[PDB]
């Protein structure tokens, strides 16, 4: 599912700015 | 209302406030958040016993990592303005190695907290807050200010269960196109990541992820290296959840719209486009801003917020970049 591969992810965390 | 406001704006915007406390007025008791140059941490300020939420900058660091102008552009607008939704400078001033920010403790936490805990808001519930940041943009750009920081991470639920917006760093008034790449990944609309002049329409595109994100639990555009969530948005192919309705697909497509001379906020109408959109329907724009509509979550304490590592407030016997930050 979309959501089990977004909290798999790396990215789940406070997103830092570019 | 705006007439009024931006009279309001432009008096503190060329005469702004300065060195209105001093860090000894101020007891720190815990680290509420940290950044690339600095701390938050919430304060209590003894004369009054209020707490409040003190951002520290470190100048070095600020000058090491370019942000000069970033940083004077955050404290001058952040200081000038004056809407429900956004966080209150209450006091600034700097000493020998920062800058500081004091502003009312929003107690509530993150959105970004509260939203990857229950995982995704209903579109009841994601409405309420995306009315209050349509108002917020609307004020904002009303102003010739371009936001350009909008996440979870970056807003606060207050007492009352309504927004606060924080994190001014990226904010600047402008009048034509800009062109600094700054923003987070996942929020960047496809013209900031093509190198191209942009404009205000950079915000919309950031309230459609936002919605999305709200209301699916996870962003549109998602993958572990920045790159990958870059090719994504050129492409602008987006896929929403089966539990999304009609009217929310239809707003999303014409804010997460990579044609400027169609995505919604940019048009004639502007921001009217947005509010009487059919999502919007049951949305009473007025009670919304007189906080008068009864918030769907109610969240000195810090357990809405995170625990951070603690570091004493080292002030050095030397003034350090004095002239960089001399309107500061
Ligand atoms: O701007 C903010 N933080 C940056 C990332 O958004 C990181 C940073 C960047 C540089 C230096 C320090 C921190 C921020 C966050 C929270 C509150 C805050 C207000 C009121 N009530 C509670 C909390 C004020 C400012």
């Amino acid at each position: 599912t979309t959501y089990a591969d977004f909290i798999a992810s790396g990215r789940t965390g406070r997103r830092n700015a570019i | 209302f705006l007439a009024k406001a931006k009279e309001d704006f432009l008096k503190k915007w060329e005469n702004p406030a300065q060195n209105t406390a001093h860090l000894d007025q101020f007891e720190r008791i815990k680290t509420l958040g940290t950044g690339s140059f600095g701390r938050v941490m919430l304060v209590k300020h003894m004369e009054t016993g209020n707490h409040y939420a003190m951002k520290i900058l470190d100048k070095q660091k600020v000058v090491k990592l370019k942000q000069i102008e970033h940083t004077l552009n955050e404290k001058r607008i952040l200081q000038a303005v004056n809407f429900p939704f956004l966080v209150k400078l209450e006091f600034s001033f700097k000493d020998n190695s920062n800058l500081y920010m004091v502003m009312e403790y929003v107690p509530g936490g993150e959105m970004f907290s509260h939203l990857r805990r229950i995982g995704r808001f209903s579109e009841p519930h994601a409405r309420f807050y995306a009315a209050q940041i349509v108002l917020t943009f609307e004020y904002l750009h009303s102003l010739d200010l371009i936001y350009r920081d909008l996440k979870p991470e970056n807003l606060l639920i207050d007492q009352q269960g309504y927004i606060q917006v924080t994190d001014f760093g990226f904010a600047k008034r402008v009048k034509g196109r800009t062109w600094t790449l700054c923003g987070t990944p996942e929020y960047l609309a496809p013209e900031i990541i093509l190198s191209k002049g942009y404009n205000k329409a950079v915000d919309w595109w950031a309230l459609g992820v936002l919605i999305y994100e709200m209301a699916a639990g996870y962003p549109p555009f998602f993958a572990d290296q920045p790159i990958q969530i870059y090719e994504k948005i050129v492409s602008g192919k987006v896929r929403f959840p089966s539990h999304f309705s009609s009217d929310l697909k239809d707003l999303l497509r014409n804010l997460l719209q990579v044609d400027l001379t169609k995505r919604f906020g940019n048009l004639k109408n502007g921001v009217n486009d947005i509010k009487n959109h059919k999502w919007f329907a049951t949305t009473d724009w007025i009670a919304i801003y007189q906080r008068k509509v009864e918030a769907p979550f109610i969240p000195g304490d810090t357990s809405n917020f995170d625990d951070y590592e603690e570091e004493e407030i080292r002030v050095s016997i030397n003034e350090k970049c004095g002239k960089e930050f001399s309107e500061f």
